[PDB]
């Protein structure tokens, strides 16, 4: 218990609260933006290419969390601008999305 | 989600013309 | 033009010995009918407690000091150990140290030691007596479960206070904290989360023989409610009139506002309510000095407040609209000193002032 | 006119603090009961 | 001015702020534009606006959206949504279409799709 780790609760809550606090977004793309942003705090992930792997444990986290809040559509949507601010590739978006469909089936 | 792939082409071909 | 409801009159008049100015005053509110008035006094480096007579008699029961070190109290507050319904008179100050005081057995029966500064306010939860609540000049307000001698919770941090607490009070029912600050800000945390139940049974199901993780305080970092435009200085003492607020600064008026607009339920307020309604202000004269708490009685039917030059007011807070009437107001040619704060016995019979003078004046209402 | 928008609007005021300090008021007699109880 | 006795003449004239006030009073008588596509209230817009949210709150160096190490106050024009990184615009087309519907399947459909995107 070093009770020094990554992400401080009081900094996910103001994440939350932050992207929370935004006009010009809509509910879904704000709860994928905070899934992210909390995945990403939980992981602290620094390195271009782990962002691909990023996205798999995102689907081995958040996917059941998304399936159930129904914000599918955002996530590959969020996919897309991952792909398009580069990281991530279009075979990582493919494995992605039939995951997160396994999670569906399952 | 459906969307077949026939259906996405001629989707694509509507969208076409139109518019210290 | 009502000439308010309640006169008083001065019957005794104490000193204490110290000589240096005394801080706070606390009747035993506990204590069951019959039984003698108990208040305790905090002053310097001594805590003194005293019995309340008739004609003023005031009998002085006990008394403490911690001469170790230079320890200046500067607040008191009243409790009981439910095992054994013995009072406890919890006392800090100057150090920031926490001592739970066993009047029966003349023993500091606890020590607490977390806080980073002198410690200005000690108050307990009206439903649970284990429950502490200690607003320090740290920029935190804690939570501490003497039962279990445990940190409940710690309520400062990224949006807390930026400067010394310099008082709190519960609600009515015990369920939001207000807390004035120094920093001009009036915070209103909120221990009716499921969190604030999570910490609070935890903290009483915490045994440190059971396990070697220390146990988890509760940092909240994020108050319910904040605001900073009710007054333009800082705030010394707040004080929940039911689902409403009273506090006080450096603008010789104690103001009575509510948080939202006027058709705002405190209980259904988003913590981003950027709106602050004020209903009335007490203006009374002479009271620019910091840190002289007010009270009010158990029953909320009166309020009174110090003064600088020696005078005492009080309000009745039953008469409609008491932002209006004139008080009472309660004067002595022998008190010249500035009274730091005001207790209530638990019916509004004794109001006993103490002064900066270390004088301790007793007031019995006419009626 | 702008008086007595004024006027209207200050009694408005003045009944709503009213009303709200009889509801305070009745407040703190159920909580002051329930917690001398 | 509701009160009284269309904006402008006669506020100004009462009142008489005053001009300026019954001028402000004429006057005065998502935000997005990006409803959630997962909900069922959504219409259609071009990529540029159905991905302008992800791209101007997103921090490409510490791969978080409204990252707090990094703080752009929008002074730059839009700081250019996902700019141009996608240039790796090569691909391959494959045989063994998807299935029974196809672009592929359908005669003509590969030579349609060549010449539209040619139009350079
Ligand atoms: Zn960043």
């Amino acid at each position: 218990d070093s009770e020094d780790e990554k992400d401080p609760e009081w900094l996910r809550e103001k994440t939350i609260t932050q992207i929370e606090e935004f006009s010009d977004v809509n509910e879904g793309e704000k709860e994928v933006m905070k899934l992210w942003n909390l995945h990403v705090m939980k992981h602290g992930f620094i390195a271009d290419n782990q962002m691909n792997h990023a996205c798999m444990l995102f689907v081995e986290n958040y996917g059941q969390k998304i399936i159930k809040k129904n914000l599918c559509r955002n996530f590959m949507l969020h996919l897309v601008s991952m792909h398009d601010f580069n990281l991530i590739s279009i075979m990582s978006i493919d494995k992605a999305v039939t995951k997160l469909r396994e999670m569906q089936q399952k | 989600g459906t969307k077949t792939c026939r259906q996405v082409y001629e989707f694509r071909v509507k969208e076409s013309s139109i518019i210290n | 033009s009502k000439k308010c409801k309640y006169s008083f009159k001065c019957v005794n008049s104490l000193k204490e010995d110290h000589n240096q100015p005394l801080f706070g005053v606390q009747f035993n509110w506990h204590s069951k009918e019959g039984d003698p008035l108990v208040f305790a006094t905090v002053g310097s480096n001594r805590v003194t407690l005293y019995e309340c007579h008739s004609q003023g008699e005031i009998r002085l029961l006990q008394s403490y000091v911690d001469a170790d070190a230079d320890e200046n109290f500067y607040t008191c507050a009243w409790t009981y150990d439910s095992n054994t319904s013995h009072p406890l008179l919890a006392v800090a100050g100057s150090r920031g140290i926490i001592r739970i005081i066993n009047p029966i057995t003349m023993q500091c029966i606890k020590h607490y030691v977390g806080h980073g500064n002198a410690i200005n306010e000690l108050k307990f939860h009206p439903r649970d007596p284990n429950l502490l609540l200690s607003v320090s000049k740290d920029h935190a307000l804690r939570l501490w479960n003497i039962q279990t001698d445990t940190l409940v919770a710690i309520f400062g941090g990224v949006e807390g206070h930026r400067d010394e607490v310099l008082s709190a009070d519960y609600d009515l029912l015990g369920e939001k904290i207000m807390s004035c600050g120094m920093d001009h800000s009036l915070k209103l945390w909120r221990i009716n989360s499921k969190r604030m139940m999570n910490a609070i049974k935890e903290s009483y199901d915490y045994n440190p023989n059971k396990t070697n993780r220390p146990f988890i305080s509760q940092k909240i970092h994020f108050p319910d409610f904040s605001t900073r435009d009710i007054h333009r200085n800082y705030v010394d003492c707040v004080r929940w009139l039911g689902d409403l607020i009273l506090s006080k600064s450096c603008e010789n008026a104690i103001v009575c506002w509510k948080p939202g607009k006027m058709e705002d339920d405190i209980d259904k307020i988003k913590p981003s309510e950027s709106n602050v309604t004020i209903l009335g202000r007490f203006d009374y004269s002479q009271c620019d000095i910091w840190y002289m708490r007010f009270s009010m009685d158990f029953w909320q039917k009166m309020l009174a407040l110090g003064n600088q030059v020696g005078k005492l007011y009080v309000w009745d807070l039953e008469v409609e609209d008491p932002h209006k009437a004139k008080c009472t107001t309660l004067t002595h040619h022998k008190c010249g000193a500035a009274i730091r704060q005001t207790s209530f016995s638990r019916d509004s019979s004794i109001l006993i002032a103490v002064c900066d003078d270390a004088s301790i004046w007793r007031w019995d209402r006419l009626r | 006119e702008y008086m007595r928008l004024r006027q209207l609007k200050r009694f408005r005021r003045a009944d709503e603090v009213k009303s709200m300090f009889s509801s305070n008021r009745q407040k703190i007699l159920e909580r002051t009961e329930i917690l001398n109880q | 001015v509701n009160a009284l006795g269309d904006k402008i003449f006669e506020a100004i004239s009462s009142m008489f702020e005053e001009l300026k006030e019954k001028y402000k009073e004429l006057t005065e008588q998502p935000p997005e534009c990006t409803p959630n596509i997962d909900g069922p209230n959504a219409k259609s817009v071009q990529r540029e606006q159905s991905l302008h949210s992800f791209h101007t709150l997103f921090c490409r160096r510490c791969f978080k959206y409204d990252c707090f190490l990094h703080r752009k106050c929008n002074y730059s024009f839009h700081a250019t949504p996902n700019t141009y990184k996608r240039k790796n615009t090569e691909t391959a087309l494959d045989n063994k279409p998807c299935g029974p519907q196809c672009y592929q399947h359908l005669e003509g459909a590969k030579e349609f799709a060549a010449a539209l995107t040619a139009e350079r």
